[PDB]
C-alpha cells in the first residue's frame, strides 16, 4: 500500500492512499488478478459514523472488519495505515496477549479508536506514537492546517521514527509504503521511489486530488494488488473512494 | 517504471472498476447492532472468502477439522476484546451466520499476517 | 557492556561503564576466564591526547585500536560506546564501502573524531544522531550540566530512539547495555535490571565514583567479559579505569 | 543476580586486577608517528592475540591460507581509510612488524562483530 500526504503551495493538505492487499490465497491464472484482491472489492464500502446525527468520522473499509484503515475526521485530520513487518513483531505481541498480558491494543481497534475519539491532529498524533501495540505498523496522519503531515514508523512499544512535513525545507509531501524509509525496498516493486518521481514532476504547485489520483494510477504504484484508491481533504470535508484494476499488462504488487 | 500518469481524474476507464457504496453507522445504537444493517447486505460475500480460504487451508491440512479449533478455541483462547468490539464483532456474526471465530480471525489478520 | 549516566541531587554527573569483550576466542577452561578478555587486560590503556601540550581529551582503549570507546573531553562531556546486534546490519554497511560507497563512517573512528574535534555536548549529540555508520550502535553521552545525558539508539542511517535525563519524571540515571531499551534481553544475564536495582538502592543523592563503583561491581553487571570499569567526571576532569577480575564463582556473561 | 556491592571504592580485592597504566598520543605528530612510543611497549602483547587468533581459526581452515589473503587482499579491498586512521594504523603496522590487514581487522572488529 502507498499513503501520501501532499502540501501545496497554498498550504492544503491532500492525503491520498492504495490500499494494496490480497496475496494470502494466491493468484487466478484465469484472468490475472489476486484471489482475495478480487475478493475485496466488492465488499470494499464507504462508512459514515454518525452520534446524534451528525457525522463523526468517515471511512474505508472491508464489510466485516470494524477497525478503520482509510478515514479522516472532517476538518481535523485525516489517517490511512500501512503494514510494516518485522522479524517476529505480530507473534509475540498475540502471544503476551494469551498469556494475560493485555495493556496493548491491536492496530485495527487504535486507528478505529484515533478517528472515533480524537479530537485534533496532535492527540492523534500523540496517542498514535505512544500506545503500546500487539505488532509494528506505520501510521500516516494529516492534520487541518499546513506542515502537519507525518508518518510515524511503530515499533510494539516504540516509535522508532516520526517523519514530518517541512515546506521551508522543501518536504512539501510524506510517502510512505512498506518499508523503512531509511533503509531499503524487498523487491523491484518499490512504489515509494516512483511514486515521489510522479510527486516531483507535478511539483507542489499542481497538488491536487486530480494529480494525486495521476500518482496513485501509475505503475507500479497501481498494481494488481490495488483493490481501491482513497482521495482526502480534510478542511474541505471530501472524501472518496475508488475501487480500482490493473488490466495487463501490469505488475503483481 | 512507466511515465506519470496524466488526465485520470475524474475516474475513468479501465483502471476504474467502479464507485464505493455508502453506509452510515450509527453509534447512537448498541455496539451488537451497529452492523446489522451493512451485514445483511454483504453477508453472501463475506461467506465467498470464507469458503475460499476452506479451500486453500485444506491443501495444508483438511479445512474442517481446522476450522472447528478456530471456531471452537480461538474465542476463548484470545479471551474478551475491549468494547465496542466484542459486541460489535459478536453482532456480525450473528447476522452473517458465520462463526465467530472466523469473523475474530478476519478482525486481527494484519497481526496475523 | 554497561553505560551508566548519572545525576545526584547537586546535578552533578558521573559517567561510568563496564567494558564486557572477548567470547569470540572461547573459553579457558583452566582457570575459568574468556581467551579475548584476559588477553585485552594487559593492552588496555589510558590515553592522554594533546595538542599542544594542552589536554583534548582522555580514553580507554586497547593498545593499537585507533578508534575511542570510553573516554571524555574534560568541562566538555563523556562519551561510551555499547555494541548493537542486527540481522544483518555490520555486514550490509562493509558491503556498500567495498563497492565504493564511502558516505558513511566507521564506529570507532566516528567517536574518535568526535572525541577529538567536537567542542560541546550538543555538538557531539548531534553528530553521535544523525552521522551515518556501516553498523549499528549505542551511544552513551553525558554533558557538563545537569540534565545533559542521553543514549543514542542508532541504525547505519538512522536514529531510532534518544533517551535523555528528566529530573521532573525522577530520571537521574539512563543505563544502556546490550539490547533496545523497549525490548527484552536475550538471555538469564540481563545486566540491565540488576544495574536499576543498585542504582535506585543508591538513591539520587547518594550517587558518586564510590557508589557508582558498586553498582558496577555486582554481579552480573560485573562479569567474567568484564576487561575494565571506568569511572568519569566531567567537571571536576577525574577520568579513572581500573581492570577486573570475577572470580569463581562468577556468571560468564 | 547478587545483593549490590557495598565499600568496594576504592578498588581492592579478588575484583581489581591492577590499574592502567597512562599514556600521551601527541596529535601534533604526523599520524605515522604518534602510536610509535606505546606499540613498541605493547606490540608483543598484541602479537600474543594474533598467534592465539591464528591457532582457532587453524580449526575451521588453515591459518596461514586465510592470512595470506587477510594480509594481500584486505587492505586493497577495503581502500583508504580517511585521516588520520589510515596512516595511523600504517605506522601501527610497521613499528610491530604486524601485517597492515591484521591491524585493520583490529580496527574495524565492531563492524566485523
Ligand atoms: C477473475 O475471475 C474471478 C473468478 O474466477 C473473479 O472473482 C469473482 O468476482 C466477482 C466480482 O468481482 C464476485 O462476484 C460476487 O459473487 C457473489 C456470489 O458468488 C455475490 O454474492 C457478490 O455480490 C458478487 O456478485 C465473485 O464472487 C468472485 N468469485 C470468486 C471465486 O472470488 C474476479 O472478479 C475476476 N477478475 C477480473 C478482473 O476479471
Ligand atoms: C588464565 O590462563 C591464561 C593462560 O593459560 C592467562 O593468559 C595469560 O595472561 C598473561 C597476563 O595476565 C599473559 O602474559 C603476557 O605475556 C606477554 C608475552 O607472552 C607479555 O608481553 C605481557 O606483558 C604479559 O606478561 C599471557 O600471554 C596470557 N596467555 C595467553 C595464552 O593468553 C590468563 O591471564 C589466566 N587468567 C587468570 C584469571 O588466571
Ligand atoms: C469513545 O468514547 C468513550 C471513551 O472515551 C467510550 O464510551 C467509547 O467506547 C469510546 N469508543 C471507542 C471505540 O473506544
Ligand atoms: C484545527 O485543529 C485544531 C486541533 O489540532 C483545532 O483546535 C482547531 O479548531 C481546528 N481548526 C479548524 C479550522 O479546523
Ligand atoms: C524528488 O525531488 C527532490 C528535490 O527536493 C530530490 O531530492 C529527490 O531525490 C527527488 N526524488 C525523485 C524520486 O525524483
Ligand atoms: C580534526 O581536525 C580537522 C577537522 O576539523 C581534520 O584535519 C582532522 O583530521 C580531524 N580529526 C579527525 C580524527 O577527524
Ligand atoms: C560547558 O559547555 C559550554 C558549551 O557552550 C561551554 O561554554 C562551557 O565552558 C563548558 N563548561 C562549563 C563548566 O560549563
Amino acid at each position: 500500500c502507498t499513503s501520501i500526504v501532499a502540501e501545496d503551495k497554498k498550504g492544503h493538505l491532500i492525503h491520498g492512499r492504495n490500499m494494496d492487499f490480497g496475496v494470502f490465497l494466491g493468484w487466478n491464472i484465469n484472468n490475472d488478478t489476486w484471489v482475495i484482491t478480487e475478493q475485496l472489492k466488492p465488499l470494499t464500502v464507504n462508512l459514515d459514523f454518525q452520534r446524534n446525527n451528525k457525522t463523526v468520522f468517515k471511512a474505508s473499509s472491508f464489510a466485516g472488519y470494524v477497525g478503520m484503515l482509510t478515514g479522516f475526521k472532517p476538518g481535523l485530520f485525516s489517517l490511512t495505515l500501512n503494514e510494516r513487518f518485522s522479524i517476529n513483531g505480530g507473534y509475540l505481541g498475540i502471544l503476551e496477549w494469551i498469556l494475560g498480558k493485555k495493556d496493548a491494543m491491536w492496530i485495527g481497534f487504535l486507528t478505529r479508536t484515533v478517528l472515533e475519539n480524537s479530537t485534533s491532529y496532535e492527540e492523534a498524533k500523540n496517542l498514535l506514537t505512544k500506545t503500546k501495540i500487539l505488532a509494528p505498523a506505520y501510521f500516516i496522519l494529516g492534520g487541518n492546517q499546513s506542515g502537519e503531515g507525518c508518518v510515524i514508523t511503530r515499533d510494539r512499544k516504540e516509535s522508532l521514527d516520526v517523519y514530518e512535513l517541512d515546506a521551508k525545507q522543501g518536504r512539501w509531501y510524506v510517502v510512505q509504503t512498506n518499508y523503512d524509509r531509511w533503509k531499503h525496498p524487498f523487491f523491484l516493486d518499490d512504489r515509494r521511489t516512483p511514486a515521489k518521481m510522479c510527486l516531483n514532476r507535478t511539483s507542489q504547485e499542481n497538488i491536487s486530488f486530480e494529480t494525486m489520483y495521476d500518482v496513485l494510477s501509475t505503475k507500479p504504484v497501481l498494481n494488481k494488488l490495488t483493490v481501491y484508491t482513497t482521495l482526502i481533504d480534510v478542511t474541505k470535508g471530501q472524501f472518496e473512494t475508488y475501487l480500482r484494476d490493473c488490466p495487463d499488462p501490469c505488475i503483481g504488487w | 517504471t512507466e511515465d506519470c500518469r496524466k488526465s485520470t481524474y475524474p475516474p475513468s476507464g479501465p483502471t476504474y472498476r467502479g464507485a464505493v457504496p455508502w453506509y452510515t453507522i450509527n453509534l447512537d445504537l448498541p455496539p451488537y447492532k451497529r452492523w446489522h444493517e451493512l451485514m445483511l447486505d454483504k453477508a453472501p460475500m463475506l461467506k465467498v472468502i470464507v469458503n475460499s480460504l476452506k479451500n486453500m487451508i485444506n491443501t495444508f491440512v483438511p479445512s474442517g477439522k481446522v476450522m472447528q479449533v478456530v471456531d471452537e478455541k480461538l474465542p476463548g483462547l484470545l479471551g474478551n476484546f475491549p468494547g465496542p468490539f466484542e459486541e460489535e464483532m459478536k453482532g456480525i456474526a450473528a447476522v452473517t451466520d458465520i462463526p465467530l471465530g472466523e469473523i475474530i480471525s478476519f478482525n486481527i489478520f494484519y497481526e496475523l499476517f
